[PDB]
């Protein structure tokens, strides 16, 4: 099934035309994520695009693509492999200028049974899989549907707390030093517009339920949680039978090879910590692997830096990480991932399976400018309470903290206004505790190595498997785009890197947004190729067909996401087709 | 009074007049003039400074409210020209006035 | 006021002043120096003013809410030489500790 | 009389699902409003699906020459600002406006 | 006030599909090809 030699050296005899250099050329970055994303990809992805668009066509059918016309009917052969048109004589991204030369055609290994184009196993195999698949699994009631779903396609989400969890940043000894003011906030949402908080981090989900679910909630709003956390750990539970136990090779064992949801080697794409990196490190001792930080081979990273150690506009390779909890604090551990792998194999099965079916694609990760969100946070105005006094409760009291007299415009107090919330003196000045845990650069990865050992010849590392990632920054919400109160793109920054939230709708938020270039953007899907590539990846536009157009009955996307997250690989098969 | 005055009032004695005040005196007298004295001047002359003269008899019938308030504030971005190093956040305005 | 210097607050002139105080006085001063007195530094080091001696200018009007209240205990286990026969658990903090 | 307001208008209709939503209105009445421009995003987004991507010529584009509605050159029969003159006039610089 | 012209005939672009008049496309038909579109679609709920 590698047996590619008759279709690669073979064809570099026929003719190519041109396309674009864009979805399949990859490059490197060096500056901060602010400018590559608002200056670059933008004027020169608004020259190298518009001339003809390419590999994005999905709406074909199976009596269209095998039309004698189709332009992409000649470069598809063998369903292991994705073959394609690209700048030749190049082996790694290089720089962000593309080189001169006729084109040649580098090969890649189609990796889940998913990348396999949309009129060729189409949806309707795609989620019936999942009704043999999950037949009778765990499946959740409706109302706590109708209240998820609200949340997602809301558009009225206050920026309040998308703050709230760039301050926090996951680690634990801030993560418990504010807990009256989050479940303050958590039912002044809730209790208000019936819609639970904070659904935007499977860290901050499992975080929760085990310090909210027993006395600091009402019994609905933390049922919920637990309902989209035994939902998740139902479908872990769900490959557990389609695995074989007794093929443990190479460090990793059977449970790692069936599904990508599992796979160390390829890493989540929202992690703050150092689990995954760790668990994979032991691993691909055998698959080449390799690191690129902010365009620097190596990595630096420090233990807890302070308020002291502002320094926001870094540039070296350093990827903080909060504080350790216990034990020595000084010189002595290197590094050390918190937990056990219950962490980075869980913490994903979140973002690729549950957020992509409330989200129908209504969903756009997005960078965020810090040097603007710490400094607009250690101003808070909170009432002093007499020290024989009590304190109050309702907005009327002139010495509450939400009073219509202290109000002063710039001050973090009026996010509350804007948000229609209870806050009293317990609950904010409980903030500044922040100086021992701070997240000074959001940065971008690339993380890249072999495949498993069940691809693995003399003539397949070659066509290595590239993973960009965004440490410490949010994946957001649906966006307004209609609100005045407050900016635009003033604090975050879109920086797509998933084909999941490339919206372009919520690309409006760059300075830049020209309607000659937001006619594309419509089209072909924003993504840096620095942090990621069409066919050189995982996670594809023809897997995110699935997700988009599928118009599933919310009950079945989730598991249709399942089955099709498996592997086609001379040895993926073993195990499959028992 | 003021009906047999041509363009006299102009805003410039309507505003004298207080918000509770001319609402019954607008509906108290009844005829124009035989001789048409307030007539030359269009009824699109006398309503157009009529308007704005019950605005301003409604303007200072409200210049004393302020101190039992608090003040308008910006409730837009509308950017600080000191917007470098503190982003400004625009406050909505649904609170209750009253001060006490 | 002190805007048209260069970086004089230096994480100093915050940690006498209260809180509340500055964050109104924005909105009322209006420009700038002219001659980019305080600018030709990094924009860059004069936010790196602020924001860290913001949490010392709070640290007076919390450190006079300090005995009024009860000193936190750890949120872990947070081993200790001397824990030996009594085991550590961990407090999540709710309670309204404001004496009253 | 359980009769929500601001129904007769859009720009009425949009101004209240961003600001009015952070709690103030009540929720069985908010969520009429919360589905209202709902129904009118996913009636815009089928207006895609029947069409091909990244056929237009001439100014207008793909969705500009299916559903005349989308289309720029057209108009709504209620002018409140003046961009959509403007958006008739950026666009429609080759059919004689 | 129109002038005094003689009658002409004159013709103009059927714009959108709907302009056809219905005793060529009928109603029983424009709603199945709308019932065609909201297929998995989204509608409001009659609480709203």
């Amino acid at each position: 099934l590698l047996d590619v030699e008759a279709t690669l050296v073979a064809l570099r005899q026929q003719h190519l035309d041109r396309q674009c250099y864009f979805g399949v050329y990859v490059a490197e970055g060096t500056e901060d994520t602010l400018d590559v994303q608002m200056g670059r990809f933008m004027e020169t992805w608004a020259d190298m695009m518009p001339h003809h668009p390419h590999w994005v066509n999905e709406h074909l059918t199976i009596l269209q693509f095998i039309a004698p016309s189709n332009p992409r009917l000649r470069f598809e052969l063998n369903p292991a492999f994705d073959f394609f048109v690209a700048p030749g004589d190049v082996d790694l991204p290089g720089p962000q200028r593309p080189p001169e030369a006729m084109p040649t055609v580098n090969a890649t290994l189609r990796i889940i049974n998913g990348n396999i184009p949309v009129p060729l196993c189409p949806i309707s195999f795609r989620d019936c899989r999942g009704t043999q698949l999950g037949l009778g699994r765990h499946t959740m009631t409706p109302a706590t549907i109708k209240a998820v779903k609200d949340t997602f396609e809301d558009r009225a989400y206050p920026t309040i707390f998308y703050m709230l969890e760039a301050v926090i940043h996951g680690n634990e000894r801030n993560f418990c030093a504010l807990l009256r003011l989050l479940t303050q906030c958590i039912r002044g949402y809730w209790e208000q517009s019936h819609r639970v908080a904070f659904v935007n981090n499977f860290h901050m989900l499992m975080y929760i339920t085990t310090y909210l679910g027993n006395g600091e909630l009402p019994e609905v709003c933390i049922n919920i949680y637990r309902d989209l956390l035994q939902h998740v750990r139902a479908l872990r539970q769900t490959i557990t039978d389609f695995t074989i136990q007794g093929e443990g090779h190479n460090g990793e064992t059977s449970e790692a090879l069936n599904n990508i949801l599992t796979d160390d080697t390829f890493i989540a794409p929202i992690l703050w910590d150092c689990d995954a990196l760790i668990y994979r490190d032991e691993a691909a001792r055998d698959r080449l692997p390799a690191i690129r930080v902010s365009g620097r081979n190596g990595y630096q990273a420090l233990h807890f830096v302070d308020m002291a150690g502002h320094n926001f506009q870094r540039r070296d390779n350093v990827l903080i990480h909060g504080r350790p909890v216990r034990g020595d604090t000084g010189q002595g551990i290197p590094i050390t991932p918190h937990h056990d792998r219950e962490w980075g194999i869980l913490s994903k099965i979140y973002y690729y399976i549950v957020i992509p079916a409330f989200s129908r694609g209504s969903c756009c990760t997005m960078g965020v400018r810090y040097d603007r969100l710490y400094p607009a946070l250690q101003a808070v105005i909170v009432p002093e309470i007499p020290a024989d006094e009590e304190a109050p409760t309702t907005p009327e009291d002139p010495r509450h903290p939400l009073h219509a007299h202290q109000l002063v415009p710039n001050s973090l107090n009026v996010y509350f206004h804007n948000a229609h919330l209870t806050v009293d003196g317990d609950a904010l000045l409980t903030l500044q505790e922040l100086m021992g845990d701070m997240a000074e650069r959001t940065t971008a990865i690339l993380v890249s190595s072999a495949p498993d050992a069940g691809a693995a010849t003399a003539t397949t590392r070659n066509m290595r498997i590239y993973d960009g990632a965004l440490y410490h920054g949010l994946i957001m919400m649906a966006y307004q785009a209609y609100d005045e109160t407050i900016a635009t793109g003033t604090f975050f920054y879109p920086v797509p890197v998933n084909p999941l939230f490339a919206c372009p709708e919520h690309l409006a938020s760059l300075r830049g947004m020209t309607n000659a270039r937001r006619v594309l953007a419509k089209m072909v899907p924003p993504i840096p190729p620095f942090l990621g590539a069409n066919h050189h990846a995982t996670i594809r536009q023809p897997v995110a067909y699935h997700v988009t157009h599928s118009k599933s009955d919310f009950n079945t996307l989730t598991y249709s996401l399942l089955g099709g997250y498996f592997k086609f690989t001379p040895i993926s098969l073993t195990h499959q087709l028992r | 009074r003021v009906v047999f005055d041509p363009s006299n009032p102009t805003t410039f004695s309507v505003e004298a007049i207080a918000a509770y005040t001319p609402v019954a005196l607008i509906r108290l007298l009844n005829a124009s003039g035989p001789l048409q004295p307030g007539h030359r001047v269009d009824i699109a002359d006398a309503r157009s400074i009529y308007t704005v003269g019950a605005a301003a008899s409604a303007a200072r019938a409200r210049a004393n409210h302020n101190a039992n308030t608090i003040r308008r504030t910006a409730m837009f971005a509308e950017t600080d020209p000191m917007t470098w190093l503190r982003p400004t956040v625009g406050l909505k305005r649904t609170f209750n006035p009253r001060i006490i």
